[PDB]
């Protein structure tokens, strides 16, 4: 007789093969694939002239709402209906839903395409003890550049067009993670500052190089409301602005690479 | 530590199973050259004469040979085993029937064994056969022999280091690693498998599910048996200068038919053959040998796959002298 | 059909090639020139897989197998049913994969994000080539590559391993396995941590960046930090193949013995022999 | 290009932070010290570290495990130092070579192996506790402790439980570098080729999947580092352009997409299942399946191939073969 044998043609391992697969497709389809739907659902679309249904599929695919209780007060519940109210200066290039949109203004300023930002909270990211998290080193006093690294304060910022566009006045540090995230510059020919996220900067000994945008385009870099603080949504505005240059700083960048 | 392209590859299994030999051309060449030293057959003599059984006195095995034939044999024997020493290695200088020296009687028994191998172990040695040269390679002590404990260097013509000496215990694990192609397998497949017929090489089940009655507790073969068998195969592979897929399709090591090559069945026979030589010819020779010869348990030196093969899938790349020396068998 | 936030990103631009021509979406799929070639090859390769498979003795999915040619055809073209198909399917596979890779660049370009993903995706394509193209070229025949079969490809891995007596002792393999195991563990840790912070249990407050650092400083005395654990994961993962490629390439073209014996370079330093 | 994703161009130094535990803040020993080259591709601070009971316990047990293995290993080269250092890899501490069933083997034949097996278990145990607590103490979920449990359970399976189930200690995993490796072939051989174990397959599927996922996730984040994608907690409670762009990348490529939280769920799950699938396969092996190739053959899955060299009958079954 055999260990595991169940019938004329059944055995344990073989049944457990079946159960194994079931556990997997269960967790994957009924759990994880629904967890994936806590942002951006329900899918937005055109509209119908007459429609009346709590369209069933849109209910079935969603998980039950979850709520995070936020560390410094408040709650957030996901999923939730979060339509994009803001007007988008874009226009359909052809007819079909597949068709790409095109900017009708300055996409850098309009913030469409790679220049877009999320409607993040207009609040200031905090450290764990309540302080503003991302702040210039003027404010962040117990913070310092590590011995060995270029201190960009003083250095010129140089744009994609090769032209000096400003001068670095400060570095903003993350005090939760001890990590610089922006440089601040006095814009040349303006009395504004710009922050530029450190990822858009090539840090040389003698200059800071920024390829995303031409010197001209630093003028319309987004403006903070406070000057020693920055909100989550501003971080998004600032970052998206340079990202947009990567497609839009000059006319040929949107076109076929090769 | 590396070897340069190209490699010589063969195919031993259906395309896409990655089965075959992987040979470094230079190594093959160097073994080809060492094996090339097989002395050619002595010129054939016409058999004018009586049986040396009539002519000579103390001739037991080759008694039926004419005189000229017989001395031809004695010349080949001398050239294969004790060339540097000459006839006298075995004979009394002044009396040739004299069994005074142990090489005589040992050599006598080895003519018998040699004729056994060629007559009865045909399913292994086929029509290639062995001669004295196959093991001895021109010295009285064969270069590759096995004691009831691992020893190093494998070629006994090399000088042992301290650590290699069987007495240096700190060197045990290495003596063993070097007999199983450098694995750490803590078994000696020679004494477990090849010295005698006590152990079973197959360790893999032939049913999908565990049979009730042999599958629990002390009913079971310990996992160590699988390690052992692996060790043996590591050894065989290295002995033949080949890899598992010379014999197995690794899909199912336990299966024969399409899952095994002709060379696996030949190897199966060689295990049987080796056990016979060891148990019935070679082990008994501790009676007839000087202490000088014997190992730490008074065991005579014995044979494994290397003793003949010495690193090649066919000994001496398949050279034969079988039609040249019929004395040595097959004996009708 | 569009995610709630998707529409503002759906702008023209970013193509490597083609420009406006295939710059559009079918459903959620960006197409682009390489979407078009990816699909062409897939359909090719999958058609060949069908005809090949149909010429053979089985339609059990585990047992279907399309194999390379006998060693004897060398690096030459082999008859359709005798390795020819396998040859064609391989070309289609490579075309599919690289299309998929370049299509990822175009998507990255349009979204204004780094090209790190298609780059990471080059590692497995590379390893695919080591196994099927490079190592067969070094060894002289397409007959050394692996068969396209769910189970048969394991029989090839098996035998290839045992050609070198014990593949486990292959130093390239040892490095590979270690990366495979570290990365599996680290993905577990990085996932478990981010989840533990965002989902503390009961109604307790979502925690912070400072907690993540604190947890691992506490447990092991070091925290690699948030950006750096992603850079690590991409490194540990990628190195499974980048270091493994050497173990694979070495076997046959640079080492013909068992892999245990390779270590004799250490064991046999005569100083301690 | 984004050099930040390659390394930290300008490092920042600042006062060392401490997030307070709900206990044991007083067991964090050591002075934070900073490495400049570490800081280039990681956080620069090394240390402090938390002591604790579970931790000390873990250390105590593991150190004993190790002393037993090393002492026996040392016995193997008969206490010669140089041969010890030379032969280290080959050296091991083995389970019963003989069939003692579930009987306690003598020290010379597996007795010591059991010992070390015990202390390693308690070592792993105490460490689990520490991994679970620190999370609790810091007000965190225990997802890590749970993922670790599965890993520990796997070890239990191959070290203890499978030998108990079949009723032989001889089946366990030796301690030692090459020896633990040789076991892998010993085990697969006896159980008829682990390639044909379905759960070996699932496990590899998840292991490769971890490679796929951690390459994909790591790269995705570095690729949106410019939009602060690394700050994953706050991209969770407040979706930003980073994880919008991460999602649309994946939606446009493969057609569906995770979120920034859920992708860590997919990640955790895949990691977990490597260990889960593997334990199941070990639990079934020997208990209910003796030969996986033949089990597969039994159930129709196994591939089959033409003879290439002539088919070779088992000699042993011929007419008047020896034994
Ligand atoms: C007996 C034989 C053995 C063996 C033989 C072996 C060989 C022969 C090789 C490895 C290799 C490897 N082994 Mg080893 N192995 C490993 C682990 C590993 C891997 C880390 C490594 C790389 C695998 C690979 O190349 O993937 C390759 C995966 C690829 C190329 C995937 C390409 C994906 C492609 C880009 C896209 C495909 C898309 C789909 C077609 C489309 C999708 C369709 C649907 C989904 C839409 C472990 C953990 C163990 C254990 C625990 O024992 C082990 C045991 C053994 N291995 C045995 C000892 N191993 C390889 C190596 O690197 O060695 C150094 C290698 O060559
Ligand atoms: C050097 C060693 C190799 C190796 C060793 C290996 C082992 C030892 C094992 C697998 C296993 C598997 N392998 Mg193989 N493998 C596979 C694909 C596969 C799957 C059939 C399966 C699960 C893998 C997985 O989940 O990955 C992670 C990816 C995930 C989770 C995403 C989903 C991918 C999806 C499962 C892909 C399925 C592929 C389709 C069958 C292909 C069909 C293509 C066309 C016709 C549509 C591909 C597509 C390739 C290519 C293109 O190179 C490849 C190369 C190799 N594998 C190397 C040759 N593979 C396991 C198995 O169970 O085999 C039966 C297993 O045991
Ligand atoms: C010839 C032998 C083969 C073999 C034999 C084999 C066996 C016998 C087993 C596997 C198993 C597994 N194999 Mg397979 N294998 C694998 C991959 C894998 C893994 C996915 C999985 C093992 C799980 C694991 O990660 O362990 C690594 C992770 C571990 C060990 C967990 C550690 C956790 C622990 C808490 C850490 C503790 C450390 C502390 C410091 C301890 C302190 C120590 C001190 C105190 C002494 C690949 C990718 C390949 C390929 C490509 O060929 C392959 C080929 C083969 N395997 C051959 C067919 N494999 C396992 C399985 O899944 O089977 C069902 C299994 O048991
Ligand atoms: C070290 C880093 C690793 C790594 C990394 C990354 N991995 C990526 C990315 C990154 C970064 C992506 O960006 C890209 C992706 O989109 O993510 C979802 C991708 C992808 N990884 C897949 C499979 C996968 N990754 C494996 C391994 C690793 N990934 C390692 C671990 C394995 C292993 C381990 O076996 C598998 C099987 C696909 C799902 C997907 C390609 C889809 C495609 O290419 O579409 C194009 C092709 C198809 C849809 C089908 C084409 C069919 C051909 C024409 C006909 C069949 C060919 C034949 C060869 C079949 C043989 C079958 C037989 C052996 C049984
Ligand atoms: C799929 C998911 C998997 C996965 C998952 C996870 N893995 C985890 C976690 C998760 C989630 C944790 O949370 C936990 C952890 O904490 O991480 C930070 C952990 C861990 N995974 C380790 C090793 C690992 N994971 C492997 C595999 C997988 N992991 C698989 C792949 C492998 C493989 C591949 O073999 C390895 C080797 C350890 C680093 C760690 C446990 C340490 C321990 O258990 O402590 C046990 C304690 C000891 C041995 C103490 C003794 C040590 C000293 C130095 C001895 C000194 C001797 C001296 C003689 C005396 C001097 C005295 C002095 C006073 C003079
Ligand atoms: C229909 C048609 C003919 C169209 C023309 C257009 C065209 C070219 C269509 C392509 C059609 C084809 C060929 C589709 C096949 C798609 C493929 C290759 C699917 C495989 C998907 C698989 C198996 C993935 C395996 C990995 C996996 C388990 C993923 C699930 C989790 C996900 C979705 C991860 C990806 C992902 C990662 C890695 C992040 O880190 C991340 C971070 C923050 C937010 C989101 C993400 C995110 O989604
Ligand atoms: C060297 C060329 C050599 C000579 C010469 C030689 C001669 C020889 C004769 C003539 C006999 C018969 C003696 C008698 O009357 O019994 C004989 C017998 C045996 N020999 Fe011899 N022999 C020479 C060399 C060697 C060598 C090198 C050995 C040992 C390896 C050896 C052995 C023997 C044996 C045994 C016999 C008996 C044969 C038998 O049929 O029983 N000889 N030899
Ligand atoms: C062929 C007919 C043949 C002869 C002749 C022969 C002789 C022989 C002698 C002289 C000895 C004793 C050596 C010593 O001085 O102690 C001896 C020993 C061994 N032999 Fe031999 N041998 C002949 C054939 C074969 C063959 C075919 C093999 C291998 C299968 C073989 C092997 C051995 C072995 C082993 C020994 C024992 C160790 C030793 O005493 O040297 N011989 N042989
Ligand atoms: C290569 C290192 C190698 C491996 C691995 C291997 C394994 C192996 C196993 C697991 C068995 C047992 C089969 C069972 O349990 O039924 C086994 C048996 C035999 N082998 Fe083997 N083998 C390896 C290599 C080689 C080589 C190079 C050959 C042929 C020259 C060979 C031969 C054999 C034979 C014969 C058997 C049967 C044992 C008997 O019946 O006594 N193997 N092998
Ligand atoms: C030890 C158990 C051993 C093994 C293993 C073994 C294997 C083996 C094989 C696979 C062949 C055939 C190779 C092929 O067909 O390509 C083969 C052939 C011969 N062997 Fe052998 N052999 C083992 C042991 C021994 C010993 C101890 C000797 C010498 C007394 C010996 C001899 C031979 C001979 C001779 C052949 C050649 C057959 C041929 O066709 O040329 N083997 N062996
Ligand atoms: C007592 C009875 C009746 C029952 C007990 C049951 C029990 C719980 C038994 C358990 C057995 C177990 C769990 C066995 C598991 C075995 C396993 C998985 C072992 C695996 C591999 C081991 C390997 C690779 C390692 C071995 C050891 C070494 C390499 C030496 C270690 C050395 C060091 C870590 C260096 C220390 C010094 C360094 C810090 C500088
Ligand atoms: C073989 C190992 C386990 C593989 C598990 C595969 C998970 C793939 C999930 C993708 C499912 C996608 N979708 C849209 C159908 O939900
Ligand atoms: C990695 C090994 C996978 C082995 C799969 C074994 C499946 C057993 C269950 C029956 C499956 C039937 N089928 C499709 C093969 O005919
Ligand atoms: C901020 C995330 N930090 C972090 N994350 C992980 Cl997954 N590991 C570590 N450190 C050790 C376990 C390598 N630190
Ligand atoms: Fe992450």
């Amino acid at each position: 007789m055999y260990h595991g044998a169940l019938a004329q043609h059944l055995d344990i391992a073989q049944l457990v093969w079946y159960a194994q697969w079931l556990v997997i497709w269960t967790v994957v389809l009924l759990y994880l694939r629904r967890e994936d739907r806590r942002e951006g659902y329900p899918l937005v679309e055109p509209l119908g002239l007459v429609k009346l249904a709590p369209e069933d599929g849109q209910v079935y695919e969603l998980p039950y709402p979850k709520t995070f209780v936020l560390p410094h007060g408040g709650t957030v519940t996901v999923p939730r209906r979060r339509p994009e109210t803001r007007e988008l200066k874009l226009a359909q290039t052809d007819g079909f839903e597949g068709a790409p949109l095109q900017p009708t203004g300055n996409p850098l300023v309009d913030a469409v395409g790679p220049a877009s930002y999320a409607e993040r909270a207009e609040v200031v990211d905090a450290t764990v003890d309540g302080k503003a998290k991302i702040v210039p080193l003027r404010v962040a006093t117990d913070f310092s550049i590590a011995e060995g690294d270029v201190d960009p304060r003083g250095l010129p910022v140089v744009a994609a067009d090769g032209v000096e566009a400003g001068t670095v006045t400060d570095l903003w540090v993350d005090r939760s993670e001890h990590y610089f995230r922006y440089l601040e510059l006095s814009v040349a020919g303006s009395a504004r500052t710009a922050l530029i996220p450190l990822g858009f900067c090539d840090v040389k000994k003698d200059k800071i190089v920024v390829t995303s945008i031409l010197s001209e385009q630093f003028a319309n870099v987004p403006r903070l409301q406070s000057r020693d603080q920055i909100t989550l949504r501003e971080e998004d505005k600032v970052s998206a602005y340079y990202a947009g240059g990567l497609l839009y700083a000059t006319p040929e960048r949107a076109e076929s690479l090769l | 530590c590396f070897e340069p392209p190209p490699a010589t590859t063969t195919q031993t299994g259906f395309r896409g199973l990655s089965m075959g030999e992987v040979l470094h051309p230079a190594t093959v060449k160097a073994k080809k050259e060492r094996d090339a030293q097989y002395p050619p057959a002595l010129a054939a003599v016409k058999a004018e004469g009586p049986p040396v059984s009539q002519v000579y006195k103390n001739v037991k095995v080759l008694g039926n040979l004419t005189e000229a034939e017989f001395l031809r044999t004695m010349t080949a024997i001398t050239e294969w085993v004790s060339p540097q020493e000459g006839c006298t290695y075995c004979h009394d200088e002044n009396n040739l029937a004299s069994e005074a020296k142990y090489p005589y009687v040992v050599a006598r028994r080895m003519l018998e064994m040699t004729r056994a191998i060629n007559t009865n172990w045909t399913q292994h040695v086929a029509q290639t056969g062995v001669t004295c040269y196959t093991c001895h390679r021109g010295t009285p002590l064969p270069p590759y022999v096995r004691y009831l404990e691992p020893t190093l260097p494998l070629n006994n013509r090399e000088t042992p280091t301290h650590v290699e000496r069987v007495e240096t215990r700190s060197g045990y694990v290495v003596r063993l690693a070097k007999y199983t192609a450098y694995s750490a397998l803590n078994y000696d497949p020679f004494t477990m498998f090849l010295a005698n017929d006590k152990r079973q090489v197959r360790v893999v089940p032939q049913t999908a599910l565990p049979l009730v009655g042999v599958s629990r507790g002390k009913e079971r073969r310990p996992l160590s048996d699988a390690y052992a068998t692996f060790a043996l195969m590591m050894s065989i592979s290295d002995s033949l200068g080949t890899n598992c897929t010379f014999c197995h399709n690794a899909q199912t090591f336990e299966s024969w038919g399409k899952k095994s090559t002709p060379q696996r069945a030949i190897a199966w026979w060689g295990i049987r053959m080796v056990r016979d030589l060891n148990m019935n010819y070679l082990a008994p020779l501790n009676a007839s040998l000087p202490a000088s010869r014997l190992g730490r348990q008074g065991e005579a030196p014995q044979a494994d796959c290397r003793t003949c093969h010495q690193g090649v899938t066919k000994p001496l790349f398949g050279a034969s002298r079988l039609k040249d020396y019929p004395e040595l068998g097959p004996i009708k | 059909a569009l995610l709630s936030f998707e529409r503002k990103y759906r702008v023209r631009g970013g193509t490597l090639i083609g420009g406006d021509l295939f710059d559009f979406w079918v459903g959620p799929y960006f197409v682009g020139f390489f979407g078009v070639s990816a699909i062409f090859f897939i359909f090719l390769g999958v058609s060949l897989i069908g005809y090949a498979a149909s010429q053979g003795p089985t339609w059990d999915p585990f047992a279907i197998s399309i194999n390379p040619p006998d060693l004897k055809y060398g690096l030459g073209a082999a008859p359709l049913l005798e390795g020819g198909f396998w040859q064609a399917i391989t070309v289609c596979a490579l075309g599919a994969f690289i299309s998929w890779m370049l299509r990822e660049v175009e998507i990255s370009r349009k979204l204004g994000i780094g090209w790190h993903v298609p780059l990471a995706f080059c590692v497995p394509i590379f390893m695919f080539c080591v196994l099927q193209v490079f190592r067969p070229l070094l060894l002289g025949s397409w007959g050394h590559a692996f068969p396209y079969g769910i189970l048969s490809h394991l029989d090839w891995v098996n035998n290839f391993g045992y050609q070198y007596l014990n593949w486990h002792y292959n130093p390239g393999h040892m490095s590979s396995v270690s990366f495979l195991f570290v990365n599996a563990m680290a993905l577990g840790l990085h996932g478990g941590l981010i989840l533990s912070v965002a989902n503390p249990g009961d109604g307790d407050k979502v925690k912070t960046a400072e907690h993540e650092n604190q947890y691992f400083r506490d447990v092991v005395g070091y925290s690699i930090g948030a950006l750096s654990i992603h850079r690590l994961g991409l490194f540990l993962a990628s190195n499974i193949f980048l270091t493994g490629a050497f173990g694979t390439i070495a076997s046959g073209p640079f080492w013909t013995r068992g892999w245990p014996e390779w270590w004799g370079w250490w064991l046999d330093i005569p100083f301690w022999s | 290009a984004d050099y930040q994703t390659i390394y930290t161009q300008i490092q920042a130094r600042g006062p060392h932070i401490t997030v307070s535990g709900e206990w044991g803040d007083n067991d964090r020993v050591g002075k934070p010290f900073y490495s400049y080259w570490l800081g280039k591709i990681g956080d620069a601070q090394i240390g402090p570290i938390y002591l604790g009971a579970s931790g000390i316990a873990a250390f105590a047990f593991g150190s004993t495990a190790i002393l037993i293995i090393l002492f026996n290993m040392a016995a193997e080269v008969h206490f010669d130092p140089l041969q010890f250092f030379r032969q280290f890899f080959w050296l091991g501490l083995y389970p019963p070579k003989a069939q003692y069933g579930m009987g306690i083997p003598p020290l010379h034949d597996g007795g010591w192996w059991l010992m070390a097996g015990l202390f390693m278990t308690l070592s792993l145990g105490s460490w689990w506790i520490r991994v679970y607590s620190r999370a609790r103490a810091l007000g965190l979920g225990t997802h890590i402790a749970w993922n670790f449990a599965a890993a520990i359970f796997f070890v239990l399976c191959i070290g203890c439980i499978h030998p108990t189930l079949v009723g032989s200690w001889s089946e366990g995993v030796p301690f030692g570098i090459w020896p633990h490796i040789d076991w892998l072939t010993a085990f697969s051989i006896r159980y008829g080729n682990f390639y044909y174990c379905p759960w070996h397959g699932f496990s590899i599927g998840f292991a490769y999947g971890c490679g796929l996922l951690f390459a994909a996730h790591g790269a995705t984040i570095l690729a949106v580092a410019r939009f602060g994608g690394d700050r994953e907690i706050e991209q969770i409670t407040d979706r930003g352009t980073a994880v919008e762009r991460a999602a649309l990348f994946w939606r446009w490529t493969i057609g569906f997409n995770a979120t920034i939280e859920s992708v860590h769920r997919w990640g955790w799950f895949f990691s977990l299942m490597v260990m889960v699938s593997a334990s199941v396969g070990i639990l079934l092996t020997g208990t209910f399946v003796d030969n996986w190739y033949l089990w597969c053959v039994k159930h129709g899955a196994a591939p089959d191939y033409p003879a290439y060299l002539p088919a070779t009958p088992d000699p042993a079954s011929l007419p008047g073969a020896p034994k």
